[PDB]
Formats: C-alpha cells, sequence, structure tokens
C-alpha cells in the first residue's frame, strides 16, 4: 500500500507566471491525490494575454488534455511546449509532494 | 515556514527518523489549529495533508482520527461556500484518511 502523492490541487487559475526561469503556483491548496499511482501536473496556458495555470493530481496511466505525460517519474516539474493551435500551452508532471508547486521553465547555471 | 516543514518532514519518512516525524506532527498540528480556528480552510487543508502522512508513518491511530473530525468540520463548512476545488480536496483528503482512521 502507498501513501499517495501531495499535489497543488487548484484546478484552472489566473495566472502572473510569464517570461520567467520558474514560478510559483500560487495555489493555496494542498491535496493528498484520491489514488497512489496519481502525480501532480501542472498546466501553463497563454492565450492573447490571458494566462492560466492548471494545478491537478493525474493518474499518468491516463493522457491529460490529450497528452500523454512525459517523465512523470521525475521529483521536479519541468515544463514542456506542447503544439495547441491559438495558444501557448506548456506541462509538466512530476513525483514528489507539492512539486507542481515549483514550475521549472529553465534552470539556472553555476558559470 | 510550511515548505521546510514538508522537506524535513519527508527527509525523516525517508530516513526512519520517528522522532522527527513525531515532532513535526506535533507542530502540524498546532498550525492546523490556528488555521482551522482563523476560518483559513486552504491553508487547513494544506497542512493536514501533511499532518495526514505524518501520522500515517508513525502509525498515529488517534491523530489520524482527530484529522478526520477536522477534516469533516471543514467540509460540513465549504458544502456552503462555493469554492470547488477546496471543497473536493477536503472530500479528498477524507477519503484518504478514511484507509487509516
Amino acid at each position: 500500500m502507498k501513501f499517495p502523492q501531495l499535489c497543488k490541487f487548484c484546478d484552472v487559475r489566473f495566472s502572473t507566471c510569464d517570461n520567467q526561469k520558474s514560478c510559483m503556483s500560487n495555489c493555496s491548496i494542498t491535496s493528498i491525490c484520491e489514488k497512489p499511482q496519481e502525480v501532480c501536473v501542472a498546466v501553463w496556458r497563454k492565450n492573447d494575454e490571458n494566462i492560466t495555470l492548471e494545478t491537478v493530481c493525474h493518474d499518468p496511466k491516463l493522457p491529460y488534455h490529450d497528452f500523454i505525460l512525459e517523465d512523470a517519474a521525475s521529483p521536479k516539474c519541468i515544463m514542456k511546449e506542447k503544439k495547441k493551435p491559438g495558444e501557448t500551452f506548456f506541462m509538466c508532471s512530476c513525483s514528489s509532494d507539492e512539486c507542481n508547486d515549483n514550475i521549472i521553465f529553465s534552470e539556472e547555471y553555476n558559470t | 515556514g510550511l515548505k521546510e516543514l514538508l522537506k524535513e518532514l519527508n527527509k525523516a519518512i525517508a530516513s526512519g527518523d520517528t522522532e522527527t516525524v513525531r515532532r513535526i506532527l506535533e507542530e502540524l498540528l498546532e498550525l492546523l489549529k490556528e488555521a482551522f480556528e482563523k476560518g483559513d480552510y486552504d491553508l487547513a487543508i494544506s497542512i493536514a495533508s501533511m499532518a495526514v502522512k505524518a501520522a500515517s508513518y508513525i502509525g498515529d491511530t488517534e491523530t489520524l482520527k482527530e484529522l478526520l473530525e477536522i477534516l469533516k468540520k471543514i467540509k460540513e463548512k465549504l458544502k456552503k461556500e462555493g469554492d470547488e476545488a477546496a471543497l473536493k480536496a477536503v472530500e479528498r483528503n477524507i477519503k484518504v484518511v478514511e484507509k487509516v482512521a
């Protein structure tokens, strides 16, 4: 028996996340996932000037927004772009607690 | 503060440090009572999620039953409120706890 992940789970919210290497979800609800196999998911969408961020739990056996989850086993929510007409769409999935609170578009590097 | 407590909780669970888990659980329960009494139900749900994990790890059935009780109170309030994500979260947490309390 596996204790489920804890995830941000605000569903779809308006967001200020834009032109940033990483963003905090600004979601005030951390839920236990219902099912032990579920992972955390974040979906960032920009349609014209309207930015949304969706935070949920999801079973990676299933598509989400008709896309297959990528590297759901990763502890970090690494955003990747998907092809969606009429908007900019990025998604990530991850398997550490509250990992969809810290959405990563790019890392910082020591040089 | 709560992000750091979660990090510390998971480090302790991973390493078998039951004493740290028990200490963090006590802190979470205090934070939960404060959030609940202030009517900050999103925060209360959030804290409760963490407390349920900690109490589960150490097998603290009595605390799990206390958490179920406070979650049911939160649900009673949110049923009236029209914040669907919060209501769904409290309900999701109740179903998880009901496996162990």
